[PDB]
């Protein structure tokens, strides 16, 4: 779906545009035709490994203020500034 | 229950230190006591 | 300050300290499930469920110390 690709999409065209090219050439009226379905085998190619160059996904997608020292704490305890606890806290 | 030291205190020694207090007590105690320690090398530097 | 000896306590107590935090998550939801006063102020159902229990322990805490 385009959402989940909003570079591929000129793979996908390419695709699109040789496989309509081979069905016209097939049905309009053979080494063009087989010149077609090489250049689609090459697109189709290309574009599985492209996907293989998404393949990292594992590490993009599914994993992935400054500090003052305070005496004053406990050694379990932090001091969170008020600019900062006002938003993680919103909920 | 600790030994008076009247010994100086070396990261070594130190480190001992801690350890057997871990040991003895747990983190219950240690992470207090330590955490005084802490309060008492600030002041006396 | 204290409850964390509290929570050392149960610590001890427990044989399996996963068990003993699987065992507290367990308790909190079944009490956020069979009372639903809010009771989400000053005061929160983790450390009620240690009180209760160090209280169990006989220990004098009051709820959320």
């Amino acid at each position: 779906p385009p959402e989940l690709r909003p570079d591929i999409n000129e793979l996908y065209r390419r695709v699109i545009y040789r496989n309509n090219t081979l069905t016209d050439l097939l049905t309009t009226s053979g080494e063009l035709v087989m010149c077609q379905e090489k250049l689609v085998q090459e697109a189709v190619d290309t574009l599985l490994d492209s996907f293989s160059d998404v393949i990292g996904r594992f590490r993009e997608t599914l994993l992935g203020s400054v500090i003052v020292v305070g005496p004053s704490l406990s050694l379990h305890r932090c001091g969170l500034p008020r600019e900062i606890a006002i938003e993680l806290f919103q909920t | 229950n600790l030994v008076f030291h009247n010994k100086v205190i070396d990261g070594t020694a130190i480190k001992r230190l801690i350890s057997r207090l871990i040991d003895h007590f747990g983190m219950a105690y240690t992470s207090h006591i330590l955490d005084q320690v802490k309060t008492l090398g600030f002041q006396q530097a | 300050k204290v409850m964390t000896m509290d929570i050392e306590r149960l610590l001890l107590s427990e044989d399996n300290r996963f068990e003993f935090v699987n065992s507290v998550a367990a308790e909190a939801t079944e009490y956020v499930e069979k009372n639903r006063d809010e009771y989400g102020g000053t005061k929160k159902a983790i450390f009620h469920v240690l009180s209760n229990r160090v209280n169990d322990l006989g220990f004098d805490r009051p709820e959320a110390y």
